[PDB]
């Protein structure tokens, strides 16, 4: 199994501040098949991300997500009120995807 | 583009429950299909996914032999069998459209709310 690992597991921020969160592999990804996902709290998760770089139709600019082989990054430039959530990183690079542990922006 | 899964609901230990997720909005026999599951409070967890028909299937560890998903693409809809169980089986299950190189997962329904439970007493 590809383990994602996802730090900080919490931060709080400001309003107009950069996010800047970490998914690590513990193996490298092939295609860069790796997604993130955003999810407030009662909802299902919503696509961001994904082939590492992709944003999804409809997401704004301010989100964009980087990286290759084991080391990925999600980047929120500058956050609004709404951006407060969870987000998880998620690897379809094998026959058993996985995810990681999510990390809480406040 | 829309899912909407159903079939969830408040069942004891050794249960079991039959979920279903109805596609809407694109070509469902062209999607891979899977379930993803959310216990209470924790992070997402692959269940499970099927092929075109296809059929090829995975499970993970955790549901082996006790779970076992299913498409019918003339109703536009994925099966879930959930037999067998347990308190751990807890959670809002979601089914996906995994769209690989395409989305990954570009398309979730509302989630069902499995919950499996004695009621605290039997412990």
């Amino acid at each position: 199994d590809i383990v994602l690992t996802q730090s900080p597991a919490t931060l709080s921020l400001s309003p107009g501040e950069r996010a800047t969160l970490s998914c690590r592999a513990s193996q490298s990804v092939s295609s860069n098949y790796l997604a993130w996902y955003q999810q407030k709290p009662g909802q299902a998760p919503r696509l961001l991300i994904y082939d590492s770089s992709s944003r999804a139709t409809g997401v704004p600019a301010r989100f964009s997500g980087s990286g290759s082989g084991t080391d990925f990054t999600l980047t929120i430039s500058s956050l609004e009120p709404e951006d407060f959530a969870v987000y998880y990183c998620h690897q379809y690079s094998d026959i058993s995807p996985t995810f990681g542990q999510g990390t809480k922006v406040e | 583009v829309q899912l909407v899964e159903s079939g969830g609901g408040l069942v004891q230990p050794g249960g079991s429950l039959r979920l279903s997720c109805a596609a809407s909005g694109f070509t469902f026999r062209n999607s891979a299909m899977h379930w993803v599951r959310q216990a209470p409070g924790k992070g997402l967890e692959w269940v499970s996914s099927i092929w075109y028909s296809g059929s090829n299937t995975y499970y993970a560890d955790s549901v082996k032999g006790r779970f076992t998903i299913s498409r019918d693409n003339s109703k536009n809809t994925l099966y879930l069998q959930m037999n067998s169980l347990i308190a751990e089986d807890t959670a809002v299950y979601y089914c996906a459209r995994f769209a690989g190189g395409w989305g990954a997962y570009d398309v979730w329904g509302q989630g069902t709310l499995v919950t499996v439970s004695s009621g605290g007493g039997g412990s």
